[PDB]
């Protein structure tokens, strides 16, 4: 078909006229929706697609000039959106994507009708005022183990690093889809979430969203729904699921996909 | 003189004879009278490339006879679809191209494929389909096997040993076309991932259907639990409708699985242990109706008892017996004072393979051994009250044949028990296997060994193997590692490596098969504080660069939770290392980014990721496989210089 | 009965060996296409036939290249299934293993293929999984 | 002499061609560009319709330049013009191998007809090897040309079941009748074909008096326990189990059944599963095995299936018309009393 349908192996399944779009998270695939999108298929039409930092996307499309900031992301969806004729779209974004999904509806508030949000944070790095992330020094490992890796590839030797190798055993889990990706590209887009910060941007989404996230998270704090609450420009709902795991959505579908799908059937947030 | 010189028949003949494909293509650069040689020469073709550019298929190969389509690329995918109209272009690219073809193995993932290429070869003699994926929905049962009936058509063999379909499908095929099944010599079902195992009923159809087979292989259910099981009529009909039959193997479907929880009755939760609905009479009365069997094989899921009476009434009524292969038959051999009994009366074997025997003792070893003196072959499985006593005599009664051993979970035979077992026959034995068991409580060169398996718990080391007494192996030049296990519950290993560079020990290794698919875990989430399966796979491939291979086989570990078999970053970056590849076949999934660390080794040829389990990922959605990773792969790797 | 060498010599041949020959047999008896020592090699093979094995048949496989030749030509002409196969086996073993620089070196072959005919044969060749 | 009237024509305007270059022999790629020529011929059509790209007019003709280049390429020879170049080894084996294709395909029993014989010239490697680089694939075009060619029981339970749940009798009797029936053999076949496993629809208010219906059912007729699979609004701390990690509703029933072929299965709530589970299981009563979420088939058994409705033996009056099949196609339905 075109272009940008290749490098992003979308896919369109269902049918009826409203159009639910999956983002995934950075590490993994449109795989991760395998659970959730046979649910779906009979009454709406889901867009899947990789954001070109995944795996399964060609690794020289990806630009790193372009991808050293997430309005990078959001240009992409906002281009994918257009070609494939999708408007008012429903997007079910994971942690970090749906972010860049509320940067895209902020410069096109008209292609989204809701945005639904698993486990999402605005600032991945807190400060003293700011507990919405994790310390910097925690993940200043995750850093070194990603550039030891890249430096092994270099050479010719197998990058020998995982998050499985780091203490934080919350890091294991955040950080275990990063190590998922070529490591230069792992590196650059780690390099991109650490200086991400759309604390400022939180007032200009216009757009509902509705925050899902799991109960008493050791991985990104429950507050951090009641603080994009506070913050958000737009009407907003706060779920919490008795879930766990970076990838509630898979490991756990018979929790998850109920929530998921009633956020995404009631439009009253 | 030189060889241009010689008249070209015997050019024909003495080409004819090297089968080594990469050497036939070496030949075919020689010269141009080189080269049409063995472009007529050439028989068997494995084809290679991908779904696109089949039109750019070579017609240099009019001469072959066995053509291979199960490997195109991208692996499973529908080679035919009705979703294209010039999908039927397909069928007549393929006649034209090897128009010579009388044996055909062919990936059928749509009915439409058989449909358009099966019946293009009018003198097709054997068909083997192959399909892992799921099977589509049909009007009826059997429709895309009655596309195998054609006008003009003899098909004499039928596989469907990798065909995964429903068990109703066969019968209702061979009850359309009595001449289709009349004409079929030979029928294999013996696939492991049908869900159940044929009906009696089926079987009846099945072999009433067919009267002219030669050899038979399926999948039954032998267990008594379920209604319609295949017992003792079963068999009495396989008798009366088959009395040619010079091979007859009926196995359970648990007993092919890869994995030893599924047949082992030790491992599974008190499955099994019932006595199925086969007697010692039955036996007798089926083994009287094949005087001209030749290879048998019954591995059952559930017991049957007291068939000694049966194995001596094979001797008598089958006088061309070769092979036995017996599952879970019991008292099988049953010595009073010196007089040999059960199968130790089958003096015409050369091979017996026999598992989980509860009656077997040292004695039942040693009359074996010398009722058998033809024996070449001895497979024995879960034993457990056999020793290395008793073994090692059985070894030095058949040292002047037996070259073949395999010794695997027998509780009281470890490793350094089943190594010494076989010193008397350690400088002719050829293939062997062993358990890696080092917690068994209670000159040296083997000269002609030269396949090794090995199986090995999860978290398990290999480095024990030095001093277990496979020391020097100097003709040793393949080896095949299976690990089975549940990692889920197992902590962190304390020890960094699995210990693949113990094997740098033997100088001639080359191939290898790292079977690890059979390992449960973790597969991108792991609960908490657990490991998750890229640290196991880290810690079983480390070193692999330090041999010198150059044809590997990998079996990445699975989720079954998840139902994914992917590779992770240290697999990859490991493989990449290994610098003398050839061949590289993955039995999993891997993405673009890390299928793309491989194009760093130089000499590699042959890299396919090939799925070949049940059930295999039916769509690029649901896995992190995608058909233009593979197409950008395959062209990097072939524009490479 | 006795043969005759085409150098004139002349051979004792058991009756046996004779019928290992379809050509002899189906026929002084002279053989003006083949020389002394061909006899002196086959005869041995064709005693040890008509009456360990591997190592025997090994240790009479270690001669030159040209003996070779000329035996292989012996067996065709003298119609022997046998040892024409064995032969053509044995000469077609140094096929394997070898690039085909090395085949036309230790075959005094010469080479007649253009750069682009040998980039389309490979072509072809990539078709198939070795 | 061995080629028809059109065939012998066209072989000699190639060769015609060739002594008007003396360019030595009569190489194939000379008879093809003949075949470009004379627009009536079929290789313009079968290329056209060959492929895509092709349908532009003035590719044919960059297909007879390419041709051209190729015959520049070829060095003269010392020779009268006034007669015939010594045709190419080429041309001969593409003449036997059009002869060989005329030969087999009519089997029952030789002049050439053109469209072998241009099928018979596409094969040769220095036709294909030019066509190449002109984006143009002989085995298509030559597909597409040969396809154009184609133009006691009941009681020994009863008992048991009304001391349990005394205030259901009718609807205990009648679960005993079928239940009996069906395990006799008395019951519903999937076709001609017996089937083993049985399915039951229990409809009615009482809740807790159908939980310890179909345990008591289950110790009998198994001796074993019920197991504990809801569907609805009615999840507890027993059926969430996160231990099954990425099992949905209908992952659990196919992993239960697969690994306790022989038990009961009661399903909570058949009237508030998704219409997911519902489809699955109707597919799981037609086809007699259950498919999971990841494809999988697995055989039903002959397990007891139970599921508790709560619609008001079942009327078909009151069952909503999008349960009107399950209730048709189910082995028998049980209304509870109130």
């Amino acid at each position: 078909m075109s272009s940008i349908g290749l490098a992003h192996n979308v896919t369109i399944l269902g049918s009826g006229e409203t159009t639910v779009v999956l983002g995934h998270g950075y590490g993994t695939d449109q795989s991760v929706w395998k659970l959730l999108v046979p649910y779906l298929v009979d009454d709406y039409k889901v867009l899947l697609y990789d954001h070109m930092g995944a795996g399964t996307t060609n690794p020289d499309y990806f630009d790193f000039d372009r991808y050293s900031s997430l309005e990078g992301y959001s240009y992409d969806l906002i281009a994918i959106l257009e070609e494939f004729q999708v408007s008012k779209c429903i997007y079910v974004g994971h942690s970090m994507s749906s972010m860049a999904a509320a940067v895209a509806s902020i410069f096109r508030p008209d292609l989204f009708h809701k945005l639904v949000m698993i486990s999402p944070t605005p600032r991945l790095i807190n400060t003293e005022e700011y507990y919405g992330g994790f310390e910097q020094k925690v993940m200043d490992e995750t850093l070194r183990s990603l550039d030891e890796n890249f430096k092994s590839l270099s050479l010719g030797t197998a990058p020998l690093l995982l998050a499985c190798d780091l203490e934080s055993a919350a890091m294991q889990e955040y950080c275990r889809t990063l190590f998922n990706m070529r490591p230069d590209i792992a590196c650059c887009i780690t390099r991109m979430i650490c200086g991400l910060d759309l604390r400022p941007y939180l007032g200009h989404v216009t757009v509902p969203c509705h925050i899902i996230q799991s109960s008493n998270d050791i991985m990104v704090p429950v507050a951090v729904g009641e603080y994009l609450r506070k913050n958000l420009g737009g009407p907003s709902v706060v779920e919490v699921m008795p879930t766990e795991g970076h990838l509630p959505h898979l490991s756990m579908p018979e929790v998850t996909i109920p929530v998921v799908l009633r956020h995404i059937r009631q439009d009253i947030t | 003189t030189a060889l241009n010189d010689l008249p070209d028949v015997i050019l024909s003949n003495i080409m004819a004879g090297v089968s080594d494909v990469r050497s036939r293509n070496s030949a075919s650069l020689v010269c141009h009278k080189w080269y049409l040689l063995e472009r007529a020469t050439r028989s068997a073709l494995t084809l290679r490339g991908n779904i696109r550019d089949l039109f750019m298929l070579p017609t240099c190969f009019q001469s072959t006879s066995h053509l291979d389509l199960s490997l195109i690329s991208p692996w499973g995918h529908p080679l035919t679809s009705a979703a294209d109209p010039d999908s039927a272009l397909i069928g007549h690219l393929l006649r034209h191209a090897f128009p010579s073809v009388t044996s055909l193995a062919i990936y059928a993932r749509d009915p439409s494929t058989i449909h358009i290429v099966v019946p293009q070869w009018p003198d097709l003699e054997r068909l083997k389909l192959v399909r892992w994926h799921q099977r589509p929905q049909t009007d009826a049962a059997g429709d895309e096997l009655k596309l195998l009936i054609s006008e003009c058509g003899t098909l004499k063999s039928l596989d469907l040993s990798s065909f995964y379909c429903w068990t109703d499908d066969v019968p209702a095929a061979l009850g359309s076309c009595p001449t289709f099944a009349a004409n079929l010599k030979s029928l294999n079902l013996l696939n492991s991932s049908f869900s159940e195992g044929f009906k009696s009923d089926e079987i009846k159809a099945i072999t009433k259907a067919c009267p002219n087979l030669r050899e038979f292989r399926a999948s039954c259910m032998f267990d008594p639990r379920y209604i319609g099981h295949a017992g003792d009529e079963a068999l009495v009909s396989i008798s009366v409708n088959c009395p040619k039959l010079e091979i007859l193997h009926l196995a359970d479907t648990n007993a092919l699985s890869s994995a030893r929880s599924d047949f082992d009755p030790d491992e599974r939760e008190g499955l099994g242990q019932e006595e199925a609905k086969i007697n010692a009479a039955t036996l007798i009365e089926v083994f009287s109706g094949l005087p001209l069997l030749e290879e048998l094989a019954l591995d059952l899921c559930n017991n049957v008892r007291d068939s000694g009476p049966a194995l001596e009434v094979l001797n008598s009524k089958c006088p061309k017996l070769k092979s036995v292969k017996l599952g879970q038959f019991h008292g099988i051999s049953l010595p009073v004072e010196s007089k040999l009994d059960g199968i130790a009366l089958c003096q015409g074997l050369e091979s017996l393979s026999i598992r989980n025997v509860d009656d077997l003792t040292d004695m039942g070893l040693i009359a074996i051994g010398r009722g058998c003196y033809r024996l070449a072959k001895f497979e024995v499985y879960g034993c457990k009250k056999i020793t290395v006593r008793g073994m090692r005599t059985m070894a030095s009664l058949l040292r002047k044949t037996l070259v073949d051993v395999k010794i695997a979970a027998c509780k009281k035979l470890g490793a350094v028990q089943s190594l010494k077992a076989l010193e008397p026959i350690q400088d002719r034995v050829e293939r062997l296997h062993i358990d890696c068991d080092w917690d068994c409580p209670d000159d040296k060169t083997w000269a002609r060994l030269r396949y090794v398996s090995l199986w090995i718990f999860v978290g398990q080391l290999l480095t024990p193997l030095v001093a277990a007494g496979l020391n020097d192996c100097p003709e040793l030049e393949e080896i095949s590692i299976k690990v089975e296990g549940d990692c889920r519950v197992l902590s962190r290993p304390t020890v960094r490596e699995f210990g693949l560079t113990t094997l740098l020990n033997y100088p001639k290794l080359s191939r290898m098969h790292l079977d690890c698919g059979d390992i449960n875990g973790y597969a991108h989430t792991a609960p908490s504080g657990q490991m998750d399966l890229s640290l196991w796979e880290r810690f079983y491939l480390i070193g692999v660069g330090h041999l010198g291979l150059t044809e590997l086989n990998y079996w990445p570990p699975q989720d079954r939770d998840v139902n994914q078999r992917s590779l992770s970053l240290p697999a990859a970056g490991l493989l990449q290392e290994c610098n003398r590849l050839r061949k590289l076949f993955i039995h999993g999934t891997a993405h673009e980014h890390f299928m793309m660390f491989f194009l760093r080794i130089e000499g590699l040829r042959d890299v396919q990721l090939r799925a070949d389990y049940y059930p295999a990922p039916e769509n690029d959605m649901s896995t992190e496989m995608r058909a233009d990773s593979c197409s950008r792969f395959e062209v990097a790797l072939n524009r490479r210089q | 009965i006795v043969l005759k060498s085409s150098d004139g010599e002349s051979f004792e041949v058991e009756e046996a060996v004779a019928l290992e020959s379809q050509t002899i047999a189906h026929m002084g008896v002279p053989l003006p296409n083949v020389t002394s020592k061909i006899l002196a090699k086959v005869i041995e093979y064709c005693k040890r036939h008509v009456e360990d094995l591997k190592a025997w048949d090994a240790d009479f496989m270690k001669i030159d290249q040209a003996t070779l030749f000329e035996l292989i030509l012996a067996a065709n002409y003298l119609n022997i299934k046998n040892l024409l196969d064995l032969t053509c086996q044995t000469v077609a073993d140094m096929i394997k293993g070898k690039t085909p620089e090395e085949i036309r070196t230790t075959f005094n072959i010469k080479n007649d293929f253009t750069p682009e005919e040998e980039e389309e044969v490979r072509r072809e060749n990539q078709w198939a999984f070795e | 002499q061995t080629l028809t009237p059109e065939a012998a024509t066209v072989l000699n305007q190639s060769i015609a061609e060739a002594a008007r270059r003396n360019h030595g022999q009569t190489t194939p790629l000379h008879v093809a560009a003949t075949l470009l020529a004379s627009p009536a011929g079929f290789l313009r059509r079968a290329c056209i319709r060959s492929h895509p790209n092709s349908s532009h007019p003035l590719q044919c003709r960059a297909l007879e330049l390419c041709f051209s280049v190729a015959l520049e390429r070829l060095p003269t020879a010392t020779t009268t013009p006034g007669n015939d170049p010594p045709i190419s080894n080429a041309l001969m084996a593409a003449l036997k191998r059009a002869q060989a294709h005329q030969r087999r395909g009519c089997p029952e029993q030789v002049k050439v007809e053109l469209e072998q014989l241009i099928i018979s010239i596409l094969d040769d490697p220095s036709v294909s090897r030019v066509m190449r680089e002109a984006s143009f694939s002989s085995p298509a075009v030559k597909a597409t040309i040969e396809q154009s060619l184609n133009n006691d029981l009941f009681k020994k339970l009863l008992k048991g079941m009304t001391e349990k749940v005394w205030w259901q009798n009718d609807a205990a009797a009648a679960v005993a009748a079928t239940v009996s029936q069906c395990k006799l053999g008395n019951g519903k076949r999937r076709g001609v074909l017996s089937k083993g496993d049985v399915w039951l629809l229990f409809s009615g208010p009482d809740r807790v008096g159908k939980r310890k219906m179909v345990s008591a059912l289950s110790s009998l007729v198994y001796g074993t326990n019920p197991i504990m699979i809801q569907l609805g609004s009615r999840q507890d701390a027993g059926d969430g189990n996160s231990s099954f990690r990425g099992k949905t509703a209908l992952d659990k029933i196919a992993e239960t059944v697969k690994r306790s072929p022989f038990s009961v299965i009661l399903l909570e709530d058949i009237d508030e599963a998704d219409m997911l589970v519902r489809g699955s299981i109707k597919q799981a009563m037609d086809r007699g095995r259950i498919r999971d979420s990841h494809g999988r088939e697995i055989s039903l058994g002959n397990v007891i299936f139970v599921m508790t409705a709560s619609w008001h033996k079942l009327s078909l009056q009151c069952v909503p018309f999008a349960f009107h099949d399950m209730v048709s196609r189910v082995d028998d339905a049980v209304a509870f009393r109130a």
